[PDB]
Order: C-alpha cells, then structure tokens, then sequence
C-alpha cells in the first residue's frame, strides 16, 4: 500500500497514551512564549533603575532555554520507549533502520508541530498577569496592555526548532540500539565510600556552622573556608547518592535474617538497587533547589532593606552641595511655603586613633592610624545623646562593614593626634547621622564632642585633605504633608540632579532588587516543577520494567492491596529522602546568608519550604496512581 | 450518607474554589478595578452556592435510595421514572437482562420435559414387541438352546421393566397410588415370570409369611417386591430364601430372609450408596443401582425403610419395612 | 480421598464472530497421594486446563470441588486467598525474583503466617539439604545454574506445606542429566511426604515416573494407565505403545 | 452520549455561566470597576471550565457506557470495577438480581447432561445382551418360527440401532468426516442385513450402477440407505428391487425401482414432513416414524440432497447426491 | 546444491562466572529443495541453531556458508539485506498487525520494492488461492480464526520469493485439522517452487511429512533418516521408534 496511509492509522490509533507529552510541551512553550513577549515588549522601559531593564531577559532566556531542552528530553521517552516490538517485527519483515526511523518521525514532527502551534496561542492569552506581576513588584502604574510581538513568535520558533533537531539524535540512536529482539552482592569499598560521604557532609556542615557563629573574622579566613565547604558538600552529597543509601540500607537488611514479606522485598530492594543506579541527576536537583532558594532569599532581604538604607545615605530628609545652588532653592522655597530646618552645621576633619581598638589581630593596622579624615562636631547641633568628658559612642551599624570591621567593646579611644591623647569610654548608643554617604566614602561612624574640643581641633588645622564645603547643607521638613510635590520642585530644579534626595534614592534599590526577585522567581519555580516531574517520569519508566514480577507474586494469590501498600512505601521512601537534604541543604545555605547582613526574617523560608513540599506529594501521589494501574492490568 | 455524595462530588466544588481564587488574584493585581466589592460579592456568591449544593444532595441523594430500597425488596416500582439518561440506560439493561435470563431457563426446561415424553413414547413403542416377542417364542420344544434363549429374553425383559420404572420415577410423585393387595397371587406372578429362572436355576425359596397383607399402588407394589426378590437372586443362589413377615416394630417388617451369602458385615453401611451396584458379582453392576435408591425416595411417601437386618452366611434378612397399615394413609394422602 | 472432582468443564474463549471453545466435558477423578500426568501434545488444552483448575481462569460451565469445597462459587478475593494458602505452583520458566537472595526467596511464603525466626531456618535448613543446594544460601539467581534454579522454585513449591501442587513441564528447559536428577527428587518428595503433584507435559520419559497418565486429544479425555508394578522400562513402554496408537 | 452528559450536569454549567454573566453585568453599571478590564478574568474563567469540563467528561463517561455496551448482547462480566460511590450500587443489585437466574439455568443445565448421560449408558447395557441373544439364535433350525423370531429381532435391533444413532444426533456437531469410499462393500454388508425381510416378503434386488464415488461419512450414509431402502421395501410387496444408480448430470441417481404399490400421488409432499409414518399399514405403529424426521434435520450438514419421484402402482424412486471432487474445500470456507 | 552447509559451529552462553555451552560440535549438510527437520526433546538447543543458522545471533566457533557466501565475516548492512533477499521467516507465534486487514498486512512485504501494483495484486492472488484464505481479503484479523491467522503469517513468508525458508514449530497453536492442513500445503508449497523449508519441531506426526529427519540429544546429533517409498505411516513408526530408542 502507501506507507503515508500506515502512518496515519498509526498517529490516529496512536494517538491515546501521549497525552503527557503534549501537555509538557504545551508548558513549555507557554512560558517561554510569555517571558519572551515579555523582554521585547515595549512599555518595560517605564521602570527606572541603573540596569538597561531588557538586558536581563537575554541571560534568563539563555539559563531557561537550557532548563526546557532538558525537560523535553526526558519527557521524550514517553514516546520512544513503547516502540521496540513494532520496530523488531519491521526489522523481520525487512525494512532497514532508515525506513523505521522516517517512519517514526513522521509522527513525531506531527504530534511535536501541532503541540507548538497550541501552544502560541496559549501563552499569548496569559500573556498579560506575568506584566501586571512585574507592574505590581516595581510599583510602577501605567496601564497593562496586551501586543503579539512577532519577533517573539520568531524566537519561540527558531529555539524549539532547534530543540526538535536535537531529539531527532536521540531518536535515532535509539533505534540504532535494536534488534529482532524477542517480538550483585557488596564490596568492602562500598562501606568506605558510604562512610566518607556521610563523614564529609557532617564535616561541611559544621564548619560551615563555626563561620557564621563567629570565628574566622579576618578577610584571609574567608575565602578558604567558603571554597572547602562548596567542595566538601558536592562531593558529599555525590558520594550519599552512590554508596551512602546502600550502606545504610543493607544494615537493615541484613539485620532480619533473610526473612521478609511483600512490603520489606519491594521498598528496601528497589530503593537499595535502584537509587545507586541514578547519581549525578539527584547531586544537581538537590544542589541546585538550595542554591536558587538562597538567592531568592537573599533577593527578598535586599529588597525589603531599602527604606534604612536610602535613610542612610540620605543624612538629612533632602540633600545639597553646592552654596549657589542652596541659597536658590531657599529662594524658591519660599512659594513652597514648608518649615525647613536647614543647618549650616560645620563638621571638621579631625584625626583619631582606632588601631588599639582592635579586639582580633594586632596585624590589623588601616592606613593611618592618627591621621585619619575622621569628622568631628560640637554639642549645639545634637542635644539628644549626652556624654560626659573623656567618653565617647560610636555612631553606626554597617553590616556591609561590620562583616569585616569590628572594634573592640572595650578598646579605649586613644585619640592620637599631634601632641594630644583623648582617653574615651563607651556608655551610651547613636545611630543618627549628620554627614551624607558623598563625604564618608566607605562609611566613618559620626563622632559628637563638645564645642571647645571642636575649636581646639579646627584650629589645629592638620594639612590633610578636607572636604570641599564643611558646613554640610541639608534641610529637614515637617510632618508628612507635602511630599509629592516637594519631589517634582526638586526634580525640576535640579536639572543637573548632582544633588541628592531620600524619596528618589529609595527607589533605584527597590526596583533593581524588585527586578532581580522577579527573575529568581521564575526561574526557581520553573525548574523547581521540572525537577519535580523528571523523578515521576523515571518512575513510570521503572513501573514499566516491573511487570512480570506482579504477574507472578499474583499468581501465588497475593491479591492488590498487599502490592499496593509495598508501593505507597516504597513512593513514600522514594521522595523522602531527596526532599529532606534538599532542605537540610537549603537551610544551611539560606542561613549563611542573613549573617553576612543585618537581622533575620524568618518570613519567606517557610512558605518556600511548604511549597517545595507540596509539589513533591502531588507527584508522588501521581505516582502511586500510575503504579496502581499498571498492577491492576498485569493478570 | 452525605459523605458519599460529597465524595463523588468533590471535582465540582474544587473548580468552583479555584474560580473564585483565580479571580480574587486578578482583582488583587489589577489596580484598575477594586477589590472590597468583590471579596463581599464573593462572599454572597458562596452563601448563595450552599442552597444549590443542598437542593442537588436532596434530589440525587434520593434517587439514589430508591435503588438501595430496590436492590433489596420485592417491588419493581420502587424505582423513580427515569428522567436523566444515566438513570433509564441502568433500569433498561437490569430489565433487559432479567427478561433474557428468564427466556433461557424456561427454554431449558421446557426441552428438559419435551425430551421425557419422547422417551415414554419410544419405550412404549419399543415395550410392545418385547411383548410379541415372548408371544412368538413360548412355543418352541428344543430343551437346551431354547433354555439359554429364555435366559437372555429374561435379563433383557426385566432390564426393561426396571428401567422404565426407573423412567416414570420421574413423575412419580403425581404418579402414586395406593390400594390394598395380598401377596399370594402377586408373589405366584413373580414366581411366574421367573419361572424360566426358577427351572434353569433351581434357586430354592420359602415363604414363611406370618403377616399376609403388604400396601402399595399394584404395579408399584409388584415393582418394590421383585425389586426385593430380584436383588436376593443376584445376591443369593439354590438357597431357602426364607421370606417370612413378623411385624416388628411400628412398620410391618417384610422379614425377607434368604440363606445365600448374605450381606457382609464391614459393607452393612455401604449398601445405602446412591447407585448402588454389588460389585462383588459382575452382573449386579449392570443394575442402575437407582433400584435401592428409587425404592429409598419414592418409599420416602411410602415410608418403606429397606431396614437390613444381615447375618453373613446365613444370608441377610431384606426386611423391606412396609410400614403399619395405619402408616399407609400417609402414602395415600401424597 | 478424591480431592480434586469435576464434572464436565466447559471452557470457550473469543467472543461473537471469533469464539473457540478448548474444552468439552471434561471429567477429572484425583486421589490422595497420587501423581497424575495428563499427557497433550502441542495444541490440545494443556495450559487452559491447568489454569481452569488452578482458579486462574475461569469455566464456562461445570463445578469443581477441591477439598470439599465449592470452587466456583467464591468471586475473587476467597478465590486469590485459597488459592495462596492451599495451592503451590511450580512453571516452566522465570519463578524467582531477580534482587532476592535464594533463603529469602524460598522464605517469602512463609512470612504471612509469621513462625518466629529460628522454627522458619530449621524448616529451611531442613529442606534445602534434601534438594542439595543448600551450600547456595547467600548467593543471587543470575550466578546459578538452570537447574539449580528449578530445585530453588520446587523448594519454594514445597515449604509451605500445600495440599495439591500444579506443575507444568518442569523439565521443559534442562539438559536430559539435571532432567532426571530434577524428576528424582521430585519423586523422593513425594514419597518422603504425601505431596500430590498434578502436571502437564508432553514428554514420554517425563511421564514415565509417574503412578498414571490420562491422554487428552483436542479437550477430551482418551484412555488411562495405571503404574501398578513394573519398573519403570516396562512402564515406559506402555507410554511408548499407547502413545504410538494414536 | 455527549448531550446526555450535558443535559445530566446542566445544573453545574448554569451556576457558573450565571456567575460570569452576574461578574459581567455588575462590572459594566459601577465606574469603580472597568467593564473593558473584566472580560479578560471572564476569558480565563471560562478557559478553566471548559478544560475542566472536558476532563471531567472524559473520566465519568466509562461505566455507564461499559453497561449501555452490556445492554443486550452478551458477556455479563462486561460490567467494570467501580471506583465512584454510586458505582459500587448498580454493580451489586446487578448482581443480586441475576444471581437467582444464574443458578437455576445451571442446575437445570446440569440436570440435563447428566439424563442424557445416564441414557446413552443404558442404550449401550441394552446393546450387549441382545448382542448375546443374536450369538445364540445363529443355530437353530426351522423354518416359519425361524422367519418369525428372526423378523422380530431384526426389527428389534435395527430400533435399537436408530435410538443409539439418535443419541448420536444429540451430539451429532463433532462428528464430521469427508473421503473417498466405493458403494459395493457398503452395499454387500447391508444386504446381507436384510434377508430375512426379503425371504419373507418375497422381495428380490438387482444392483446395476454407473458410479460408484460417495462423498460423505460412513456411518450416516449407512443408517440413511436404512432409511430409504426400509422404507421402500416397507412402500413395496413381492417388488424385486431394482437399485440402480445413473450419473444423470452432477447427481447420481441412486434409484430403486420397485414394483410394489408404491405411494398414492395425492399423498406425495407429505412423505417426509414431521415424523412421517405410513398410516395405511397398522403395525407400523411399531417403527417409530421419528426416522424420516431426524433424516431430515440431519441430512443438511452432511451434504447429501435427496431426490423423490413417487407413484402408485409403479413404485418410488429414491436418489441421494454426493459431490464433485472440487466441492470439499467449501466446507471449510462456504 | 548444498544451499546450506555447517562446520564446526559452537556456541556458549554466560559470561565470567557464570558459563553454559549448549552447541558442542554441529556439521549440518542441508541439500537444496528438501523438506529437512530437526526433532528433539525440548531444552536441546533447536532455536538456538535456527538463531545461528539465520545469522539471527553470532557463533563462537563455526562458518556458515550459503549460495557460495559466508556468514560469519559480513557487516550488519548487506547482512540484513541477504536477509531480506533470500531468507524468509516463520515462528510459532503470529505476528499480525491489527491496524490492516489481511490483504494489505501480507502484501507489506513486497509494497517497497518499487514495483507495479498489479503485479503485487495477483500474486497475492495466486498465493491466497494456493492457501485458501481469498475470501477473507477484506477482513480485519480481529474477527478470523486462529488456524486463519496462521495461514496468513504463513503466506506472508511465500510473497516475496525466498529461496530459502525457516521456520520455528508452527502447529504449537493450531487444532489437529487445522494443523495437517497447514503440513498439507507446506509439502504441497514444497515442490512447487522449489524452497527449503526448514522447520524445527519436537513432534513425531508432525516431521512424518518431512523427508530428512534430523535428530539432536543435547547438542549433537545423532542420526539421520530418509522418506525412500514409504507412505507417510510406516516412516512415522519408524521416527517414533528411533525416537524412543533414546
Ligand atoms: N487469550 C488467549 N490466550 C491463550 N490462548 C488462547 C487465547 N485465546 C484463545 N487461545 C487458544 O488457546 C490455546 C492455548 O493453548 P492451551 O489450549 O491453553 O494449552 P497448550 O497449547 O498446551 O499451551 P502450551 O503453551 O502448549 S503449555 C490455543 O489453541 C489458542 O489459540
Ligand atoms: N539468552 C539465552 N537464550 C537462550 N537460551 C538461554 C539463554 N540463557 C540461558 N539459556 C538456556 O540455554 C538453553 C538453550 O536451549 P534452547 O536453545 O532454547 O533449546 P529449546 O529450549 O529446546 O528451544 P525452544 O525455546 O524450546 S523452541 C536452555 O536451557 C535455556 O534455558
């Protein structure tokens, strides 16, 4: 007859178990078709922040392309694996390996276009909520509106082309693999190479426990230490996935003596013989997932600390510089009609000595020891922290700085100047600045003293570098009543905008981080639910090399339940043990993370923990199910 | 029973959850329109969804009760008057079905009772030269090849007669009669008709018959007492079978005693076998063997105990136990 | 006595335009103690008929009575737990699992009834030395030998005590020596403890061990022959004979 | 099946297409909501319910399907493992329903086979003492009560014969064999079963035949020319029978002339309807007539096609047909 | 003349540890245009000598050679295409596809050769005629009989001419009528086009219609028998005999 003709009777009466080959290359396309209309649509750039805003679209399409080729690859399986005896009895009857592999791929170029076709279509209609997500992150509201974006379209395509040219190898190689066909007990290495595994995962774990509780504080013990725990734990965590888990599982299996019902024989031998055979996938899923949870972690932390920081660099409510460009804007307040506060409060450049308050190494000397551009400033200005004489208080958290630079709690001041030693003693506690980040360059803690020592020091008049204007220029405002249209008069007369403000600046951080979330976002959960279906699709896989083991074992009358139970155990084992070191992992990787900055938050670890749970007992329920039906149907 | 029902429905109410979710975070994201209206007019949503959860329960609920009641009655119409597809597709196949089964079981019965009058007309037919037969042969004079002839139209003949009896057991029980017969003449006749027995084989016999009635329908009781006889001939040759009746017990004993080799007594249990043949003598396993077997069931209405009362050598006493006179009014009202 | 009774098993398979009935009233009288092989060829209704009486299967028609009890009247749960606590198998082919030491997987049946730990090894111990593989406790099915793995299955057939054992063609994928040593403990197990043994085959000098062998032809059953006393040459003769008539 | 689904879950549909249009209708009157922004969270709830619904079709419509299959056809085991609460009803009332009808038609069944069992044995204990019989009257003497017994037994035995081939009739479908075999031998033996009529009657044979090639089973053929031939010498009286056969075309003519009184021609169509018997002789009464009936039913499956030219005063003619030496391969295909 | 021819052929199993040699010296002189067969019990190693011979698997130790060629120093590409050009297979089981109806399904074969259809459709003629199963052209094989199915794989092996047919027991599924009438027309199909078929059976009636019976005990043969005049009886007497010598 027409061969065209046997492969549509075969797509027609095929066409019945690939469904979750579709519905998986459906998803795909979906999101890829999405973040890309996404990138090259034209209304992104109403953000405003330091990056060019589309850039990062191209790396996160280079880091998810890679993602979706591997899911497809795996899922491709589906297709290929049912197809051996038809492809024996071809080989009987006398067509070569290149008829059959045409053969095959007719179909597959069908079934594989029509699912992209569907899947444009798809993703255009969801096309809009991913904007209106990214609108709300940034807090930038325009309108939402929805475009095609043809070179969208383009991409999509050239991509998933791509990716069909490189499944037709595989395809290939498979059924090169084929003929007419038929239409191991424990070393003493194991023991060694299970015990070094759990051994170095303990040891990683620990000394990553001593880092952040407080040792290791000088920058040459950091280093070391962060590359030996990487090392330590990937390669722990590779050799617990080949050689750990049968070591631990022949303790138990050898402790009953070679007696066992239905239950024990299927979970402790697939898990012991078949969790050793797949090794290197496990290492990256499990790595990986604790990796992209840190980051997001650390993402939502920068995020979320924006407010202090923007505070911080922005001594005063408003900021200025330049003394012509101050007396305009105090002219063209007076239309505003706010209580400013503006002071001329004149800060010195005074030199102490902060070498002996070193509490670790004496090693540790930065730069000048008493000549250093540290800022002084009298008792008139700030009246709230009082400070007897010979006593002084450091003014300043910086936990970008306090990760390396830390003083002594009880290091006294020895101010070494000239001639002169200021002994100073540590009673009270401030926080309140009265210079901006411009003129402390890496972030010198405020220092108040009394008038006359203020006198004394100026007069001094140490030829070092001094700033350009001493009396630094910045005004306060009132309570919250005027701010909007404060913003939009200093935007305006700033044209130049080489000053510096508080509402402007605190937001360039809350969109690059809002950005930078979004990104880690979506990534994380699209590879997180691509890790979480690769396992179910290798245990339908395993289910279908099982059979004749319950043709049998059902014979001697075991019945279903019994069977059953042995494979809710063995699931439930199966999607345990991976889910809890990925945790153990991640809180370990998260925790080391918030030290390096400020204070805890607790908040999100817990709704990303659920969630990681959650989708790991869908599929292994999903699981369960297919196993039951393929018992059910064995005799 | 609203658990079931909830189980069954869960689907429903999940899509009408995700609904409601799915619209709340679109109106959650979207400035543009609000968001207090809609959580209150969610809320009124729901409050208005649980009166028509409750109102399909009842209905469905109900229905479904109707067809638990009729699973285990014996009223057809318990079932509701389809009305949905699902409903009638389910009460046509039951109907459908039952009505099928029904149709083949009379089939097989009525072939059943249409093959029986077959047989009584073709053994009839098949009787009635037996009968010209043996008129046609009773007038030879050769001694010795007419002796061994008259021996095989006798074992031929009685096969007939016992297994035609064993062919109208059937409808025995709208068959029996009972009337009142003395042995004499009819044990004469039984004499008679094995009188070429008799001569060829000299079996010997004695009738020390104390008690001189028995009770059965004629041909019946002509049946059961060469039924007995004949049994004692295969079981017992040239012996005084000492066939004497002393009523002991409630049921006149038939104290029928041959003197061949009796019963032994390690198989006394066994004779009671259904198809009983002695297979100790190769022509009693050519018996049906319903004989004892006929005479136990049919003698169940006749009360006719085959009581055994064996001494081995002496030969075993038959006592076919026709029961008291009085006991035969039994066998009358069946 | 008489523990397996049938009473004209009807089997059909196929159904409207393609249906094939393989037995037609067939009637099976076996006695306590026995060894009956009920001798086929390749196409008669072996393998339905062990299946039919084994409850694997079902009958289109006919009772049966195993024991006493009524086999066709159970649906499927009665049917699958009779048919573990009472029946062992022993098949032509794969019977042992592939990741299951040789103890453990002639130990699997025991572990329902949950006999301790040192009762179940002596039970072991004990039968594994009448099989002679014994020494083979702790290795794993794809290191042994063909027939070592056949005696393996018939240790795991005969531990748990059943009343009828269903073979089929036990010798069917052996060389003629593990043959005959496999026939002969058979035989000796047989007459050490009363274990009947019902089996199929096709095979002459299979059959000729055993106490009768029942020709079927087509499903249905053709002349018997009984053992009784001569060694087993004559017998096989017999066998030789009978089977050259047909 | 689609709109039954439809039509069965319409309640569900109209709750939520009245929540969308209540979404719509109530966001078009309020500024505070856009009514050009709701249609896009309409579109994807809608979105939702159709692949819901589609899925939700998908797995409900199994079980009532798998009855509506089972409707009247065949395989009442048809009916599948239920998995929803309401499933697990029709499956037992099914079953509660029909087991009462299963059981009777399988005793009823069983009761059968076992009467026809216990027929054929006694036909067969029926055929050996005759057998027996036979052996000893091969050595008498006379002559007219020679002619007289002999007669009598032939009868006998030849409905003997025709009983046991009847009970073959039963169980006639595995049976069936085709071959070459030659009349003269057949036609030797059974003429030397039937002397005994011809001396009495004073019937002779001529045989003069043209071909000879049957193609058909033996042991029917030979109870079918019983059939004819005793018929015909029972329709014909001092007639020398002239069994001629002529290849007249494709068929041979297996004629047997006689010139007896033969069979009126008013009465032609009738001498092979149900159960036929010659009612102008009496005794015939004796044969069973049942003969030309089971003939009759039994002569399709072996292809052998009659032929009948009956007068009165000239005889019958009689011609059974056998086929060519490419027609046995249509049995297995047509 | 010697379309077949043997030497020294060895074949062993296992690897390492684990070691079986069931093929222990085999020279095989098939002549051209016989109906040869093989018989012996089963677990012998029959289908691994019509494995070997069929280039199917690969010989330890042996050369094959057939028409002048060599088997055992070829590559997989003009391997498989002798194959199709002067093999052609049966087995005992059918290999159908129920996607096609019978006529199509064994017209596969000969549908790539770039070939005209009419050609095509009357030898489908001639062969179904030959076989018998013309009428059943446009049926699908879900609704024939086995003994059907059975023909059609047969005739499907025939269409594309093979000089040299082999074969596995082909009456291990078949009824006893439907299975001499497939021997019938094999032997029939044997000296009409004159093709060797080879099959290999464990079944005395089912060689009797060879003519070149060929024994096996348990990887060496051991005798060798011819028809001469015999009529189909005697040597089925004979065969069985010699058979039950062993
Ligand atoms: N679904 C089916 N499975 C197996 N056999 C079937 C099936 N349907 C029909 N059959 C027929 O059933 C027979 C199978 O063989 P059986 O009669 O069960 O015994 P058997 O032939 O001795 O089996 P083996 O393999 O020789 S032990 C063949 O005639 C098949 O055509
Ligand atoms: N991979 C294998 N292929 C074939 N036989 C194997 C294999 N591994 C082990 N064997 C054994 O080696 C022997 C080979 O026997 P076979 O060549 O199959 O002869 P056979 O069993 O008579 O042929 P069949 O299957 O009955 S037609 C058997 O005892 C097999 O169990």
């Amino acid at each position: 007859m027409n061969i065209n003709q046997l492969i549509l009777r075969n797509l027609k009466k095929n066409l019945r178990n690939y469904y979750l080959y579709v519905f998986a290359l459906i998803f795909s396309v979906a999101l890829y078709f999405a973040f890309v209309t996404l990138q090259y649509d034209p209304a992104i750039n109403e953000v405003k922040a330091s990056i060019k805003g589309a850039a990062a679209i191209k790396t996160a399409s280079i880091l998810l392309v890679a993602v979706v080729a591997i899911f497809i690859l795996y899922a491709n399986t589906i297709f290929i694996k049912r197809r051996s005896k038809e492809i024996g009895l071809f080989q009987l009857i006398g067509m070569t390996k290149h008829k059959i592999f045409r053969i095959l791929s007719a179909e597959n170029v069908m079934l594989y276009f029509g699912s992209l076709a569907i899947g444009v279509a798809a993703g255009f209609s969801i096309s809009k909520l991913v904007l209106m997500i990214l609108f709300k992150i940034v807090d930038v509201k325009a309108d939402a509106k929805l475009h095609f974006s043809e070179q969208a379209l383009v991409q999509t395509v050239i991509v998933f082309c791509g990716i069909y040219l490189l499944i037709m190898i595989m395809n290939y190689t498979f059924i090169k693999k084929q003929s007419i066909l038929s239409l191991k007990k424990i070393s003493f290495f194991q023991m060694l190479i299970g015990a070094l595994g759990i051994v170095l995962i303990l040891t990683g774990y620990y000394v990553s426990s001593e880092l952040f509780g407080g040792k290791f504080k000088t920058i040459n013990e950091l280093f070391v230490a962060m590359s030996f725990i990487l090392g330590s734990v990937i390669i722990g965590t590779f050799l617990f996935y080949k050689g750990s888990v049968t070591f631990i599982s022949n303790i138990i299996r050898k402790s009953k003596g070679g007696y066992l019902n239905i239950s024990e024989v299927l979970s402790l031998s697939s898990i012991m013989f078949r969790m050793k055979s797949n090794a290197l996938l496990l290492t990256i899923i499990t790595t990986v997932s604790a990796l992209a949870i840190g980051l997001l972690s650390l993402a939502y932390i920068s995020y979320y600390s924006s407010e202090k920081t923007a505070e911080q660099n922005v001594a005063a409510d408003f900021s200025f510089m330049n003394e012509k460009d101050a007396k305009l804007f105090e002219n063209k307040l007076r239309e505003s009609n706010i209580s400013f506060v503006k002071k001329a409060t004149p800060v010195l450049q005074a030199n102490v000595d902060i070498a002996n308050i070193m509490d670790g190494t004496p090693k540790e000397m930065q730069g000048d020891p008493g000549n250093m551009q540290l800022a002084v400033v009298s008792d008139k200005d700030v009246k709230g922290v009082d400070v007897a004489a010979g006593e002084a208080v450091f003014s300043g958290y910086t936990d970008l700085l306090q990760k390396i630079m830390v003083f002594k709690d009880s290091g006294v001041i020895k101010v070494k100047s000239k001639h002169e030693t200021q002994p100073l003693k540590y009673k009270g506690l401030r926080e309140e600045f009265l210079v901006s980040y411009t003129f402390t360059s890496g972030g010198m803690p405020a220092v108040i003293v009394d008038d006359s020592l203020f006198k004394q020091l100026d007069k001094d008049k140490d030829p070092r570098i001094q700033l350009a204007q001493s009396t630094f220029i910045g005004v306060n405002v009132k309570h919250d009543d005027q701010m909007e249209k404060a913003n939009e008069l200093f935007q305006q007369v700033n044209k130049k905008n080489e000053h510096l403000s508080r509402l402007d600046t605190s937001a360039a951080q809350k969109s690059l981080f809002g950005m930078v979330m979004f990104i880690v976002g979506f990534l994380g959960l699209t590879f997180l639910i691509t890790s979480g279906c690769i396992l179910y699709f290798k245990q339908m896989g395993e289910s279908e090399d099982e059979k004749p083991s319950y043709t049998i074992l059902r014979k001697l009358g075991f019945t279903q339940g019994d069977l059953i139970k042995g494979i809710r155990i063995k699931q439930m084992y199966n999607f345990g043990i991976p889910l809890v070191v990925g945790l153990f992992h991640s809180y370990f990787a998260v925790q080391s993370g918030w030290f390096l900055f400020g204070s805890e938050v607790w908040a999100p670890m817990i709704m990303v923990m659920v969630l990681y749970t959650a989708l790991y007992s869908i599929f292994g329920f999903l699981s369960v199910l297919y196993y039951k039906k393929v018992i059910k149907s064995s005799l | 029973m609203i658990k079931a029902f909830l189980i069954e429905r869960r689907s429903w109410i999940a899509a009408f959850l995700f609904q409601q979710a799915l619209m709340l975070f679109i109106a959650f994201v979207d400035p543009s329109i609000s968001f207090g209206n809609v959580l209150y007019m969610v809320y009124l949503c729901i409050l208005f969804f649980i009166i028509f959860l409750w109102f399909r329960y009842r209905k469905e609920t109900a229905f479904y009760k109707s067809l638990k009641t009729w699973e285990n009655n014996l009223d057809v119409t318990a079932i509701n008057e389809p009305e949905t597809p699902f409903e009638a597709m389910v009460e046509r196949s039951i109907a459908g079905q039952t009505e099928h089964l029904k149709q083949t079981a009379a089939r097989h019965r009525l072939a059943l009772e249409n093959e029986k009058d077959e047989l009584m007309a073709w053994i009839h037919e098949v009787k009635t030269p037996l009968t010209a037969m043996h008129l046609i042969i009773d007038r030879m004079e050769e001694k010795a090849l007419k002796s061994q002839l008259s021996y095989e139209w006798l074992r031929i003949h009685l096969l007939l007669d016992q297994q035609l009896h064993q062919k109208r057991i059937s409808f025995i029980e709208n068959d029996l009669s009972v009337e009142f017969i003395q042995l004499q003449p009819l044990i004469f006749k039984e004499i008679k008709d094995l009188q070429s027995w008799c001569i060829q084989k000299g079996i010997g016999f004695d009738i020390q018959l104390e008690a001189k009635e028995v009770l059965s329908d004629a041909k019946w009781l002509a049946f059961i007492i060469r039924q007995l006889l004949t049994n004692a001939v295969k079981y017992s040759e040239a012996s005084e079978i000492e066939i004497k009746s002393f009523q002991k017990g409630e049921q006149t004993q038939l104290q029928v005693k041959d003197c061949g080799r009796g019963i032994d007594p390690k198989d006394v249990p066994r004779i009671f076998d259904k198809g009983f043949t002695s297979t100790t003598d190769h022509h009693d396993q050519a018996s049906t063997g319903m004989g004892l077997y006929l005479a136990k069931k049919a003698a169940a209405p006749l009360l006719i105990h085959i009581d055994v009362e064996s001494e081995f050598g002496a030969g075993t006493v038959f006592t076919l136990t026709f029961p008291i006179r009085n006991q035969f009014e039994h066998v009358i009202s069946v | 006595h008489v523990i397996l009774e049938a009473n004209k098993i009807r089997k059909s398979y196929g159904n409207k335009l393609n249906k094939q009935e393989v037995l037609k009233g067939i009637d099976i009288h076996i006695e306590k103690g026995e060894f009956v092989s009920i001798m086929g060829a390749s196409g008669s209704g072996k393998t339905t008929l062990l299946n039919v009486l084994s409850s694997i299967d079902q009958v289109s028609h006919g009772t049966i009575h195993i024991n006493g009890n009524d086999m066709t009247a159970m649906k499927e749960k009665q049917l699958a737990e009779f048919r573990k606590q009472h029946l062992g198998f022993i098949f032509q082919d794969y019977n042992l699992l592939d990741t299951l030491t040789v103890k453990e997987n002639i130990l699997l049946p025991l572990s329902i009834t949950k006999l301790s730990k040192k009762e179940a090894n002596r039970k072991f111990e004990e039968v594994a030395k009448e099989l002679g593989i014994y020494e083979l406790r702790d290795k794993y099915p794809n290191e042994i030998s063909g027939g070592q793995k056949q005696r393996t299955s018939a240790g795991r057939a005969f531990i748990h005590d059943p009343s009828i054992i269903f073979a089929d063609e036990p010798t069917g994928a052996l060389d003629s020596k593990s043959a005959s040593d496999l026939l002969n403990k058979l035989s000796q197990l047989n007459q050490k403890r009363n274990a009947t043994i019902i089996m199929v085959t096709h095979d002459p000098v299979a059959a000729s061990y055993c106490g009768r062998v029942i020709f079927i032809k087509d499903g249905q059953m053709y002349t018997q022959l009984n053992k009784g006393g001569q060694d087993r040459q004559t017998f096989f003769q017999d066998i030789m004979k009978t089977q050259g008539v047909l």
